[PDB]
């Protein structure tokens, strides 16, 4: 069958693939988590601010 | 205005000219004592300009009869402020050269100058070292031919003339040197350059290599190149024209193994076989004979496309020269490692001030600033261009196109003045002679096949009568000369065959004629069946508003499709702009390296206490053995400690001289802290007995050939990742950015095999 | 943190930084400027049961169209596939096409919102609902398109990174703010629930990025090497393949395949065929489901092999340069990375069609507020650009320092 | 072959246009993907 055979040759190229190591992998959480609380509380501060000058300027 | 602070200065220096006269020679040497003398007292060398350059327009005056123009003094500002002054030939671009390089040479630094070729640099170091000479400076000269103690005593004298080759390779062979005294050049002052659109923008990418010891076998080449003899166009090899790339097919594979004697062409086995067998394919069916080469007395001497002229000292790169010595029979050097590596941008990018006059930089203007941050002043002429540099006259069918340039100079050689036509390749002159011979016109036809008669048809070429055939169609040295009846006619005409990709190889062929006020008219009989309005076809529009107004393609002066092939030029220079702005920012990653280890090379032969260095490179080889067997992150008593002493009993220590409970279960800063301290120990022990003399000599030359060893690698390691970094395009990420981080990284593994080499070596002496 | 103090004292780095920040300080007051219209009020008192502001289409023509144009060079033209084969000046045209292009498609699609618009509601008509005001309202919004388009072509020169990506990446989470003001204006499940969605949303950005940054290396070994002349060299030579190749774009194909047939949907007939084919296509229940997903991993296949086809990359290996060993460099290396592909891009699929469908799945499970975006694109552009950034960014400390052998 | 991907491509900004109309599940985002020397020898 091309089914079973063919699932057994994409289990074994997956083998081939250069995956990410965990130190990498963690390296990547901890910056893609950095990036989006800094840019979530500066996306913040500047909502908070600019809804302040358009309460100024009405 | 920089324009109107040169004709001020030029003021300045023909009122002090105004000043200096009837001098003795007693005491022009005495005015180069005393500029010398203010040099050394606190004054700068723009403060002494004026003066300096009124001492050697005066002294030219005696010496050779000469008097320069104020044209050539305010040249002279442009090269001294730095930056490069375009001035038109003719004009005396080598007694413009001749004043900053007095004024530069005064400081006591070494001032070189470059010129093209050793026959150019003999003729202008003999007719300005009588000027030089006339005031006690020194001038040296360099060839290929001198010896390492006649090019010291050249270096080390004031001023230095020499090509841009023999000066590269004198750099590259003092970063090779073993001592201080062995090395020739001093520290890289200035440079004048004659020929800087070829010099720093043509010839800018060219490796100066020096190789060395040879791999001594013929047989692969020959191999390859009897086999591919036997192969058929187009049923064993694709071969496109427009652009060489040969390449074999399915069949001519599957016969290649065959004849070779392989299961498989395309494995790791035979990738040499396969490169002798490309490059042999390459050889006898992309490179055609006497067009892209020409055979001299024992030696293929290359020819290119660009420019008509022929390259004496070059090799085709990647083991391709060989395989065209190995098809027409010759002997062939063989390849090797390469040891050093330069280009000429590298090379003139690490002087400390530079300089050089020119005839064509204004697209290289907008090249020059961005690389060697230097202006191009275009200086303003002597005598006013009169000649007739009128627009082009351009229509299809390039027989008809040949038809009337045989009748423009046939109408022009019934009046008899000369006529210098300007051709590329070798066939299209060959088709010039074989209409002007049916026209019953004399000529004479000087290609890269009939090169050695190049001096005696550029000096009878431009008397009256003669018409010419030139390839060369930008002429450098060699200059033309007319007397009588050319200038009572319109002097010597010029006819283009072409327009080239590139507008400075136009203007170098117009500018042969107008030289020093004198009549001449020149013309570019342009198709549209050529390569330009090939790579430039917007077909049909063009083709029919001058197809319907013909008569048998009747010549059309037409000023808007001039400004579109200018605009077509400036397209075809912007794309090149690009494409060498793109390679110079791959270039700088090892530009980096090799001024980083250079330095670092210098400072091993330089200095006099390297045992610190030596000591340094056994504690950082000793920190990293220790931080690769003692996990950083891991708990300790499962380090694998008992590997460790046997790595440190096989590497620094003997074999019984460290034992097992000494180290043991302690901190990895205090365990390397004992281990250096025991290397210390066995070290002054190892030194006691040969202390000073021949430990130094022992320690230099394991570092020096451990530096040169891990470069050669490098080197070869940098130019296999160059060629592959383009793939990586193909998962989105930017390959420049990939280079600049693995290059890194290689440089650093690098740097630590370099310190485990030396200390393995003067360890285990 | 120490690389925010490395980038602190790089003055070049730091002021691109800072000019990015600036930008995106341009995009935010770019977005809370009103639009023309006076039905302002109307979407704020409705609710429409996304928002609407002048950058409300924002880079999706322009999206639509490079894919429009990249689908234009398979086919037989010879315009497009010159300008394709010029080096330089042919991808600048090809550009300035793809602008012409994205500015009429974004022109006609801001008409195309209005007549939505008055379709859906009489509350959000404007005065003159036949009378060319739309224009204006057309011309205003591709205004504002070209203002943030030419911002990213600012902040891709004179900034950090990849400028259209910057903005995307700073439109799309621009709204999480709202979304995590509004779970404890809704939350009042006290807590050990908003943990453990926030340890599954940690997890799936660590799955979404153990997928994304992996690549198949195939090592593609030049010829150009004397073996007889030195010991081996070269494996840092390589073709890097990856498991994911196309992107978002086949998720941004299944909502346009499946939000086309509720036009026919909205036919004025609105029949028991026309609610029965809008109950059929509609992907949050499972009929719709299975067509989103099926539909996904048919159009991961095809725009993985539009822009990684096979047969273009193995004549460039043919032509300049060299092969891959034990395999010939003409139509044997195609048909092999053809099975590369083949094994490749299912994975690819199923990663796509999976975090695709996790919103559904997701909101239901968790019934916090509906309008909470993580899944999808939400997450795999904030994700590749925020990586993307810092991989672009910690290549220049390597380049700052090269420390030799004497120290 | 070449008539299809045109079919592909014609029919793909159709539907995008269609749904374009509407849009009214939007908020989601797109984006998009010969040598000569010197030599010397010794
Ligand atoms: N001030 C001058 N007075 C007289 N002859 C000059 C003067 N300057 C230059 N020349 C002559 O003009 C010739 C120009 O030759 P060259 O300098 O090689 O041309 P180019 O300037 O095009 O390189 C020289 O042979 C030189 O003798
Ligand atoms: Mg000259």
């Amino acid at each position: 069958q091309r089914v079973t055979n063919f699932f057994k040759e994409v289990v074994r190229e997956l083998k081939k693939v250069s995956w990410p190591n965990r130190k990498e992998l963690v390296n990547y959480t901890a910056v893609v988590l950095a990036t989006v609380a800094f840019f979530t509380v500066f996306f913040a501060v500047i909502d908070l601010g600019i809804s302040q000058l358009i309460r100024l300027v009405f | 205005r920089t324009l109107n602070r040169y004709e001020k200065i030029a003021n300045d220096i023909d009122a002090i000219r105004g000043d200096y006269e009837n001098l003795s020679d007693d005491a022009l040497k005495h005015k180069t004592i005393e500029f010398k003398e203010r040099l050394e007292k606190g004054a700068t060398t723009d403060d002494l300009l004026v003066e300096a350059f009124a001492v050697v327009r005066e002294a030219s005056r005696r010496v050779t009869g000469m008097f320069p123009f104020k044209v050539q003094l305010m040249g002279g500002v442009a090269l001294h402020d730095g930056n490069i002054a375009e001035m038109k030939t003719g004009e005396g671009k080598t007694l413009t050269s001749t004043l900053p390089v007095y004024l530069n040479a005064l400081t006591g630094k070494g001032v070189h100058v470059v010129t093209v070729n050793e026959y150019l640099a003999s003729r202008d170091a003999e007719q300005m070292g009588k000027i030089f000479e006339f005031l006690g400076l020194t001038v040296g000269l360099n060839l290929n031919s001198m010896s390492k103690d006649e090019k010291r005593e050249a270096y080390a004298a004031d001023i230095t003339y020499s090509t841009n080759n023999e000066l590269g390779f004198d750099y590259l062979r003092d970063n090779m040197v073993l001592y201080k005294e062995q090395m020739v050049q001093r520290p890289l002052h200035f440079a004048v350059i004659d020929e800087v659109d070829s010099i720093l923008i043509d010839e800018a990418r060219t490796p100066l290599i020096i190789s060395g010891q040879a791999a001594k076998s013929t047989k692969l080449y020959v191999q390859a190149n009897a086999f591919v003899r036997t192969l058929k166009a187009e049923k064993d090899y694709t071969y496109d024209i427009k652009t060489k790339a040969v390449q074999l097919t399915e069949e001519g594979m599957t016969k290649a193994e065959k004849a070779f004697g392989i299961d498989n062409l395309f494995d790791v086995k035979h990738v040499a076989l396969n490169h002798h067998i490309n490059q042999a394919l390459k050889a006898h069916v992309a490179m055609q004979k006497d067009v892209d080469y020409v055979v001299e007395d024992g030696q293929v001497v290359i020819v290119d496309s660009f420019t008509g002229r022929l390259m004496k000292g070059r090799r085709y790169s990647e083991g391709l020269h060989q395989a065209i010595e190995a098809k027409e029979g010759l002997e062939i050097q063989n390849e090797s490692m390469t040891l050093a590596t330069i280009t000429f941008q590298n090379y003139f990018r690490m002087y400390e001030k530079l300089a050089g006059m020119t005839g064509t930089a204004k697209t290289e203007e907008e090249e020059f600033r961005n690389i060697y941050n230097m202006q191009v002043v275009t200086i303003p002429t002597n005598r006013p261009v009169v000649r007739d540099d009128r627009p082009d006259l351009i229509y299809r069918t390039m027989e008809g196109k040949f038809k009337a340039v045989a009748e423009d100079v046939a109408q022009r050689y019934m009046t008899g003045q000369p006529v210098l036509v300007g051709t590329v390749a070798v066939e299209t002159s060959e088709l010039i002679s074989k209409l002007l011979k049916n026209k019953g016109i004399p000529h004479q036809v000087l290609n890269a096949k009939n090169h050695e008669r190049e001096a005696q048809i550029i000096e009878e070429a431009g008397q009256k009568g003669a018409v010419t055939i030139a390839t060369n169609m930008a002429g450098r040295g060699t200059d033309i000369k007319l007397g009588e009846g050319v200038k009572e006619l319109g002097g010597l005409a010029v006819v283009g065959t072409e327009r080239h990709e590139s507008r400075r190889i136009d203007n170098q062929l117009r500018g042969r004629s107008g030289r020093q006020g004198d009549p001449g008219i020149t013309q570019f009989y342009l198709s549209m069946e050529d390569e330009l309005m090939r790579r430039f076809g917007a077909e049909r529009t063009m083709a029919m508003l001058d197809r319907f107004g013909m008569d048998d393609s009747t010549p059309i002066q037409s000023k808007m499709v001039s400004r579109a092939v200018e605009s077509s030029q400036k397209r075809v220079e912007g794309n090149n702009f690009d494409s060498r702005k793109q390679l110079l920012q791959y270039d700088d990653v090892l530009r980096q390296q090799r001024e980083v280890i250079y330095k670092q090379r210098f400072e091993v032969i330089d200095s006099e206490n390297l045992r610190e260095i030596v000591e340094n490179m056994i504690k950082s080889s000793l920190e990293r053995a220790i931080a690769a067997y003692t996990p950083r992150e891991e708990l300790p008593e499962e380090w694998k400690l008992d590997g460790l002493v046997d790595l440190i009993n096989t590497t620094y220590l003997d074999e019984g001289a460290l034992e097992k409970s000494d180290i043991f279960g302690k901190e990895p800063d205090e365990m390397l802290e004992l281990i250096m301290d025991r290397i210390i120990t066995k070290y002054n022990e190892k030194e006691e007995q040969f202390g000073k003399e021949q430990m130094r000599e022992f320690e230099k030359v394991i570092v020096l050939r451990a530096v040169d060893s891990k470069w050669m690698d490098h080197i070869d390691a940098m130019d296999q990742l160059r060629q592959g970094i383009h793939l990586r395009a193909y998962a989105q990420t930017n390959p420049l950015r990939e280079y600049q981080m693995e290059g890194f990284a290689m440089f650093e593994h690098m740097i630590e095999s370099i310190e485990d080499e030396v200390a393995k070596f003067v360890m285990k002496a | 943190f120490r690389t925010i103090s490395n980038f602190m004292r790089v003055s070049d780095i730091r002021n691109k930084i800072i000019f990015t920040l600036l930008m995106l300080i341009v995009f935010r007051i770019g977005t809370f400027i009103p639009v023309p219209s006076v039905n302002t009020d109307v979407l704020k008192l409705q609710d429409q049961l996304q928002n609407f502001s002048i950058f409300a289409m924002g880079v999706m023509p322009y999206i639509t169209a490079s894919i429009i144009v990249q689908l234009l060079q398979m086919d037989v033209v010879p315009k497009f596939a010159e300008w394709s084969k010029q080096g330089e000046m042919g991808r600048r045209k090809l550009a300035q096409f793809t602008r012409y292009f994205t500015i009429v498609l974004g022109f006609i699609q801001a008409l195309g919102m209005s007549y939505g618009f008055n379709n859906l509601a009489g509350g959000m008509l404007i005065q003159n609902p036949g009378i060319g005001t739309y224009l204006l309202i057309a011309v205003v919004l591709t205004a504002g398109t070209a203002f943030l388009m030419w911002l990213g072509e600012q902040i891709t020169a004179k900034g950090v990174g990849n400028g259209i990506s910057i903005i995307i990446f700073a439109g799309i989470v621009s709204g999480i703010p709202t979304i995590l003001n509004q779970i404890y204006a809704q939350q009042f499940l006290r807590i050990v629930r908003l943990l453990l969605v926030a340890l599954a949303v940690v997890a799936v950005i660590v799955g979404v990025i153990y997928i994304q940054q992996a690549f198949r290396k195939i090592p593609i070994q030049y010829a150009k090497r004397l073996e007889g002349r030195n010991p081996v060299g070269g494996h840092s030579t390589h073709l890097p393949l990856k498991v994911n190749p196309a992107g978002v774009i086949p998720v941004i194909f299944a909502v346009s395949f499946l939000i086309a047939p509720p036009t026919i949907a909205s036919f004025f007939g609105t029949n028991d065929v026309t609610l029965w084919i809008r109950r059929t296509f509609d992907y949050t229940h499972p009929v719709g489901m299975t067509i989103y997903v099926v539909l996904i991993i048919a159009f991961t296949y095809f725009y993985a092999f539009v822009q990684v086809n096979p047969e273009q990359m193995a004549d460039n290996l043919k032509k300049q340069g060299g092969y891959i060993p034990g395999i010939r460099p003409g139509k044997n290396t195609q048909e092999y990375v053809t099975r590369i592909l083949y094994r490749l891009t299912l994975v690819g699929s199923l990663f796509l069609a999976f975090i695709a469908v996790l919103p559904v799945f997701f909101v239901n499970f968790a019934n916090l507020p509906p309008s909470a975006q993580i899944g999808g694109t939400s997450l795999l552009i904030v994700v590749g650009v925020a990586l993307e950034t810092m991989k672009q960014l910690e290549s220049q400390l390597v380049k700052r320092h090269y420390r030799g052998f004497i120290k | 072959a070449k008539k299809t991907a045109i079919a592909i491509a014609v029919a793909l900004a159709g539907f995008a246009t269609v749904a374009s109309y509407a849009q009214y599940e939007d908020g989601c985002s797109g984006e998009l993907e010969i040598a000569s020397g010197y030599y010397y020898y010794s």
